[PDB]
RNA sequence: CAGAACACCUAAUUUCGAAUCCAGCAUGAGAAGC
């Protein structure tokens, strides 16, 4: 019940369509660039046909790269992802738009297009289940970037498990084991695969350098890579884009790793903001780290010290990701300093993988590997066969697995009021990996947040409701960002609650009344404290005690 | 007869546009979220009623040109059965000859249908006396319909046509006063023939 | 309801004023008049009364 | 699907009615070793397997029937998607790994529970799914959960529905919805006094009866439907009568309308009213004869009634 | 039976906001802006037309000492007696005068753009709040076709009696601060209702 | 009410005057050139926010006469209701009945706006440091505005001219410490009625 | 294994999301074969 649309080297148009009968399930709907087809690619979105939600797995183009064109011929009614992967998909829409206009190609979709993607984008974070169509969707840490899910959607014909990209354990922003389903997978759609040295040569060219980093994970690890080692010269950020997704993974720093949920950076990141100091840093001869992503040497501002940095004969020029064909970066690494680092990879080994198909619970029915290189996914698929899974390829490409619902109670003594069947019954609704009601006889048979009790959440609550801290717009977005999930809670919070220090201003609404600063600071803590609390209960009961104060959400 | 006519309408939504939900469940379940559902599917798209429009604009026109058209919009009134609307639309004894579909529209409710608040400014002191929110339809939405006359007259196209530039005058359904239905249309129509499918 | 609440707080576990007859409805005939009480207001009362006291 | 072993797509027996039986060791047709080991049938691809086993490649799915093992067995070398073994313990681990392409789910029969459950822990461990086997469609239409004990967990208490396709499974909002329907139905079924003692009317002249019921019979006011409804309210009591031509004469304060249908002709405004309370008070005056006499009355405008 | 269509042409001459009441273009905006502009699909400027026009001739009809109902007052029925529920609706009849949305010439790019605010302290005399709101530029041309079914004498009087309040107060809001300060030009004919008839 | 009160009000600048621009797009088509760019129309003519600087005059007056008023320009300040600028330029639910229009100038951008550079010296060198291309408005420029008062009182227009004789001390727009902003105002007032367009 | 372009600091918050009318008529109740 799943089309792989062009889900063999993701060039021109690449989707993932779960059909499931009442909806039509969009998985990584995305472009990937070689460097004319764009009237292939208008065939292969017009080919979709209506979806009803284009879920995304990771912020990357490769997934993430047609979802406004979905929006422009309207196939499309939601689209869903985690936040961290929406904020980074609009800067990667906006920047995408400014090179389709820059280099003249006739523009896949609009600006306008953008923000009409941006009218129907629903987000969730990971471990928050949604039932949606009879289909029942969960998000999961794979690890690849910040945001970055592995999507688990229970149809009543199968559970599949969209792995998307895996990381690797060189990520060190992310809990390297990625996130699994805790249930039955019957199919797993997986992507097959495509630090000392960056110091040591830092020391021999700084003593005696240039990075071309990706703006999405890539730069981030490096510079975190120089955080945790202090050497003694500093480090400039001359990325424009980069310097903003890096103040997203600062904001967004509850979805990373979580000894790095507590800055995280330890300051001492000089980024250039405006293109003088840019120039200024290209023309500055002091000895110097300069970290900034441009991709592979062929647009951005790199080229502005480009010039500077190669007739140097002591710099060096550090390869820490895949240079891909006709590229500038490729023209400079093969030779037509340079070296290569390797171990900047956010795409995980052959080893990885099978480590991840390895800690399901059970083992999966058919593996469906899709991207990748065409050897290495060769390669992988006999080391799957020889794990004794079944794979499908999607040059070379069926049971039916029903998840029955069985009464397993007594159906004789049954009456008539309405001319209805019915019959009152206490039971208890078992779920196993086939939905069973048993009787009580049955259940027989088997028999970081601050924590504050109930009460003192309540009073707690309408104390600030009444001093105008606490609003019902506050217990309105509060509680939208709880359906969320409690990571986007605990952001949201965390965002009010901080004190600007160039200002001096929270967030929160300002207390009414003779309060002096001391206790408009306490009364910030207290609300600060206590809507963790709230965040640490269950949602019902967070709607139960929400409902009283804001009537509506 | 041997021949039908099909005429194909094309509607494009010029200004917003609503049309208030009639089914009692539908609505019920939507006034805990807004106070003016629109008119909608099970299929979640978004129908008009469209013969009533056009029997509105075309009694009013030719009541205005002078002719014995009657009026069936008063309380309980029972259309005669010798006007020219009476021909096309029906009336009591014969049913109309057109048979004018509801304007379904080609897009799903998430992709046309907003939810928008309106206020009550108070006359002094400008302030938001009420307050309600009411779900409306983009501009640029597309409608389509079919109307299908059975026997076709020579007057039949032009005075369909003649309704349908009244409703882009004056508006489809719902708040016409407030600026609300201003739309405009395409005509594409065909005389087919009545024995087409059998072959 | 009495029964029913009685089981969903059970099996949980194991795992006014008053107002004369001929007042009401005088009070009812006069806030109709002055259309405080309407039909449609009537109405949704007489659906929340059903749902329970 | 299985049934326990009969495994339609048919009805094939392996080991009940309309079926093609294939018996084991250690109906329209019996096969059995004739064909013999690593040869094929057609009846769905057959092929039977030495222990010391049934093949089936159907359109969906290729069942494996294992039988009792005893020494090294002999497994097929394609491709299994159901495999069916006995149990009653190593051997049938192996029995299980050294076999290519290993299966989606298995299912264990003919033990007891202890034997049997060990097995399937043993198998859960090695990460494959177990099935311990012991139609109208069953919908949940219900939406929390729990972790009790290592099962995820509701406490529901709720209504079960036949109908002739499908039983579904509601909750009270569905009791209480279909309740007040009924309560709704049930009261009104009932007037306080419908076909009870006969009971403040104008009195009118039988002539002047005939005129004005003429009169209000050829312009559209007294019609069919109206005659119809007033003789069935008449047939209920008087009271009942009184309601009804009440309900009927009532103008709304807010829209100013009455239940009457409009007169045919170039009434004016007043002479339309004047019409209304002339229809009012000649079937005030109408219900005050006796039944036979409003029926003599009224068989001459509505001969159904 | 005539028609009377007032074809009205508004100029703005101080910047105009009306904000955006569509909630899902509200917080898929509230992330850029705090003060959307309320703009349609096809990305036009909408500015509503009926209200402010009933209000103008609410508030002056009211000042003149005629019998006119105020229907600003929270849950107020309209009497269906005076001139305003004539022209603009009662409950029981709809209004003559159907008013138009205030469709603007150009799109969002051209005629709206992104502004700051701010709030200063009074003893600091240092930007306090700051915030950012979409508002229509200065000479953005607006239209709408004002259309009168069952037309009085005194009707197209009273259309320009209000226009000259609007020009007076202001369209939209954000009105004390000096926002919606415009002008209209007036064209009005009468058609006959049966025009499009051939 | 029956009666309102017209404040029209005309500025004669002394110093030079900078209101900096808010527009995004045109301060980003500016900082090129103009990194201090003025309040601009799309008209070109120089724009200036007339309220708030009275209010922020009539707060800062009436405070120190010792009046109930509350303060306004704290972070998120609340309007009380209760006192005069509340009634005069807005609570948080009855609106302001004194509408400030905007400081528009009669004269177009290309005869009253200028650039100018300013400077940081390094002081104890006397050597140019920083050098900046702003942007003002030269002295003798004319403005108009009109302050609109739909329920007059009789402390209304006596507080509005004590509020622009504190706006002529302290000065309009920004930069006022270096002595940017210093006007003078010319105020005449007409009672009019509310009633005079409707014939 | 992918997008990339004189200086700051700020770009937050709140309130409403309701109310009312209407839910009626009219016509047809028969023929014919076996
Ligand atoms: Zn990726
Ligand atoms: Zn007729
Ligand atoms: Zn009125
Ligand atoms: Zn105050």
């Amino acid at each position: 019940m799943i089309k792989f649309i062009g889900g063999a080297s993701k060039v021109t148009g690449s989707a993932f369509l779960l059909e499931t009968g009442n909806a039509k399930i969009l998985i990584d709907c995305g472009i990937e660039q070689e460097k004319d087809n764009n009237e292939i690619i208008e065939k292969k979105i017009n080919e979709i046909g209506k979806a009803d939600i284009c879920i995304l797995t990771h912020a990357h183009l490769a997934a993430s790269g047609l979802v406004p064109l979905l929006v422009k011929k309207r196939k499309v009614n939601k689209i869903i992802s985690t936040p961290a992967t929406k904020e980074l998909c609009r800067l990667l829409f906006n920047d995408f738009q400014r090179i389709q206009e820059e280099n003249n190609d006739i523009p896949l979709y609009s600006y306008d297009d953008i923000e009409s993607s941006f009218e129907i984008w629903d987000e969730i974070d990971d471990r928050n289940t949604i039932e949606l169509f009879d289909t029942k969707i969960t998000f999961y840490n794979n690890s690849h970037i910040i945001g970055s899910v592995s999507v688990f959607i229970e149809t009543h014909n199968g559970n599949y498990l969209f792995s998307g990209d895996i990381g690797s354990k060189l990520q060190q922003l992310m809990d390297y084991p990625p996130d699994m389903p805790d249930g039955n997978v019957d199919y797993l759609i997986l992507e097959s695969t495509y630090r000392d040295r960056l110091l040591e040569i830092a020391k021999t060219t700084c003593e005696n350098v240039l990075i071309p980093s990706f703006a999405i994970g890539r730069l981030q690890e490096v510079l975190y890579t120089f955080s945790n080692y202090n050497f003694n010269f500093p480090v400039y950020i001359d990325s424009p884009m980069g310097s903003k997704v890096t103040n997203l993974i600062k904001e967004y720093n509850i979805y990373l790793k979580k000894k790095l949920r507590r800055d995280l950076f330890n300051n001492k990141y000089i980024a250039i903001n405006t293109s003088n100091q840019s120039k200024e840093l290209s023309n500055s001869k002091e000895p110097a780290v300069i970290i900034s992503a441009s991709g592979m040497l062929e647009g951005g501002r790199i080229l502005n010290h480009l010039e500077q940095i190669k007739n140097d004969e002591n710099s060096t020029l550090i390869f820490v990701g895949y240079q891909a064909q006709n590229t500038r970066g490729r023209k400079i690494l093969d030779g037509e300093r340079i070296e290569k680092l390797n171990s900047f990879s956010a795409h995980a080994d052959q080893d990885e993988l099978i480590d991840y198909i390895e800690r399901l619970k059970y083992t999966p029915y058919k593996v469906f590997l899709v991207h990748g290189e065409k050897e290495q996914r060769e390669i992988l698929a006999k080391r799957i066969i020889s794990k004794k899974i079944r794979v499908e390829l999607p040059e070379n490409y069926e049971i039916l697995i029903e998840k029955k619902v069985v009464l397993n109670i007594n159906t004789d003594n049954m009456c008539n009021f309405a001319s209805y069947r019915l019959m009152p019954f206490s039971g208890f609704i078992v779920e196993k990996d086939r939905i069973e009601i048993n009787d009580k006889n049955w259940f027989d048979m088997i028999w970081a947040l601050p924590d504050m009790s109930h009460d003192k959440i309540i009073e707690n609550i309408e104390y600030l409701f009444n001093i105008k801290i606490l609003s019902k717009n506050r217990i309105k977005e509060f509680w939208e960002e709880f359906c969320k999930g409690q990571k986007a809670a605990i952001k949201y919070i965390t965002q009010v609650h901080r004190k600007n220090p160039n200002t001096g201003r929270r967030n929160w609404n300002p207390p009414e009344g003779d309060f002096t600063d001391n206790e408009i600071e306490k009364l910030y803590e207290t609300a600060y404290n206590t809507l963790l609390s709230l965040i640490k209960y269950d949602k019902n009961k967070v709607y139960n005690i929400l409902i009283n104060f804001n009537p509506k959400l | 007869a041997k021949t039908m006519k099909k005429i194909y309408v094309t509607m494009k939504t010029l200004s917003p546009l609503y049309t208030g939900e009639v089914r009692r469940e539908d609505k019920e379940a939507a006034q805990k979220r807004v106070n003016f559902p629109v008119r909608k599917t099970a299929t979640n798209k978004v129908l008009i009623p469209f013969k009533g429009a056009l029997r509105s604009a075309l009694e009013i026109m030719l009541k205005a040109k002078g002719e014995n058209v009657c009026d069936t919009g008063e309380s309980r009134a029972r259309p005669c059965g010798r006007c020219v609307t009476c021909s096309l639309f029906g009336s009591m004894g014969r049913a109309g000859r057109a048979s004018v579909d509801f304007l379904i529209s080609n897009d799903t409710k998430e992709q046309i249908v907003r939810e928008s608040t309106h206020l009550r400014i108070e006359r002094q002191t400008k302030s938001a006396s009420d307050t309600f929110k009411g779900e409306e339809v983009i501009e640029g939405a597309t409608f389509t319909a079919t109307i299908t006359i059975s026997n076709p007259q020579e007057k039949d196209l032009s005075l369909i046509q003649s309704a349908l530039k009244f409703i882009e005058e004056n508006g489809i359904g719902g708040w016409l006063n407030k600026g609300y239905g201003r739309v405009s249309f395409e005509v594409k129509s065909e005389d087919v023939a009545t024995d087409r499918f059998l072959k | 309801d009495m029964i029913w609440n009685e089981e969903y707080n059970k099996m949980r576990s194991q795992i006014l004023p008053d107002m004369s007859h001929d007042k009401i409805i005088e009070n009812i005939e006069y806030l109709f008049n002055i259309k405080i009480l309407s039909k449609n207001r009537i109405k949704e009362f007489w659906e929340e009364f059903c749902k329970g006291q």
